């Protein structure tokens, strides 16, 4: 018996699973609602970090 | 001069054998990185001797 090299198994796929969404945007909440201004008294709503 | 004697039985332990370890250098040195290999193949026979 004379060693004369080495193996490995080369990978064939790929698992990029993620972690699920985080900060859910108001987006689907911005459209369901009850009532809204005029058109000269629209609101400026800031979203960020969703 | 002795008149009675005494059968005794001693022990003595001597090691023989020891662990037969094999350390792959392909895992030891540049474990996952793909190009670390090619750096790796540029010395030589390091992981064959």
């Amino acid at each position: 018996i004379y060693q004369t090299s080495n193996f490995r198994v080369v990978p064939s796929g790929d698992v990029v699973r993620f972690p699920n969404i985080t900060n859910l945007c108001p987006f689907g909440e911005v459209f369901n609602a009850t009532k809204f201004p005029s058109v000269y008294a629209w609101e400026r709503k800031k979203i960020s970090n969703c | 001069i002795p008149t009675n004697f005494s059968i005794s039985i001693t022990t003595e332990v001597m090691p023989v054998s020891m662990a037969k370890t094999s350390v792959d250098c392909n895992m030891y040195i540049c474990g996952d990185s793909t190009e670390c290999a090619n750096l790796l193949l540029q010395y030589g026979s390091f992981c064959t001797q």
